[PDB]
């Protein structure tokens, strides 16, 4: 995350971190329930074998869960980055506690009418704090305005499908960045946080005239529900 | 602005219109309150709540 603020105690409890064999974070995820994590399909190519860490805000101080089933959207392709979604079922259930709690899944129509029409959402992760830099040792969050779909398509060098949405700033130097992929985009409504996006891709980080691109969770609510039942 | 378009029908969470009237509902792990509008958590770590 470029710009933004550090997640303070209990502020981002749905954040998950995908860690490789060398126990290094390479992608984010969102806690959906005690057995399920939401992430990006593209993250599943970034490491052969990985585990999921929850509850950490500082990667330099001291729960790790193995993955039982990986459910990748069968329509995902790197050619378009469309359908950039995966669900992970864990071998053991997550114990909820301070800094470990699920984000809510909204109902589709209501989310489209009430959440996606809000001014802003919140993105979070342990990604780079600059386009050129190392992964953050501290979990960060950033308030990102929703971007008008026309503005989004105009600014992009790639096709923005209906399974994607834009968020962030035109020129202000704040955005998700490398390592934040797969992580949560949540929207607050009356002090309850609903998962609205998955960090997907961007033309660099915080570049002028470019926005962050997120998988539109509303387009996959039925798919997610089905994936959480086997 | 009427029904769900008017301050979310006064619902805490989900608002739907059924036969021209507001029907509120809640995410999994919440029960709809006696007033038919508020959502009450069933446990200590309900979804979507910061742990503060
Ligand atoms: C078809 N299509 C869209 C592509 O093939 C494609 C695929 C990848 C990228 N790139 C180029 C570099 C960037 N990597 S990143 O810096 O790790 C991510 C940074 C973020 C910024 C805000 C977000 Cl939301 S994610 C990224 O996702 C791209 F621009 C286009």
């Amino acid at each position: 995350i470029v710009g933004g603020q550090e997640c303070k105690d209990g502020e981002c409890p749905w954040q998950a971190l995908l860690i490789n064999e060398e126990n290094e974070g390479f992608c984010g995820g969102t806690i959906l329930s005690e057995f399920y994590i939401l992430t990006a399909a593209h993250c599943l190519y970034q490491a052969k074998r990985f585990k999921v860490r929850v509850g950490d805000r500082n990667t330099e101080q001291e729960a790790v869960h193995e993955v039982e089933v990986v459910i990748k959207h069968n329509r995902f392709t790197k050619e378009t980055y469309d359908f950039d979604i995966a669900v992970l079922r864990l071998k053991t259930p997550i114990t909820f506690r301070m800094n470990v709690a699920p984000a809510c899944l909204p109902e589709r129509d209501w989310a489209e009418s009430t959440l996606m029409t809000q001014k802003t959402g919140i993105v979070s992760g342990f990604g780079r704090t600059h386009e050129k830099g190392r992964q953050s040792t501290r979990l960060k969050m950033l308030e990102v305005p929703y971007v008008d779909r026309n503005s989004c398509k105009l600014s992009s060098s790639f096709i923005i499908t209906q399974n994607m949405f834009c968020a962030g700033y035109d020129t202000k130097q704040e955005d998700a960045c490398q390592g934040d992929s797969g992580g949560p985009h949540v929207t607050r409504f009356k002090d309850t946080y609903f998962v609205t996006g998955i960090v997907s891709w961007g033309e660099g980080c915080a570049r002028k005239g470019k926005y962050g691109i997120y998988t539109k969770v509303t387009a996959f609510l039925k798919w997610i529900d089905r994936s959480m039942k086997t | 602005r009427k029904l769900c378009s008017l301050d979310n029908g006064d619902c805490d969470q989900f608002c739907h219109e059924e036969q021209n009237s507001v029907v509120c509902s809640c995410a999994r792990g919440y029960t709809l309150a006696d007033n038919g509008k508020a959502c009450i958590p069933t446990g200590p770590y309900p979804c979507g709540k910061q742990t503060l």
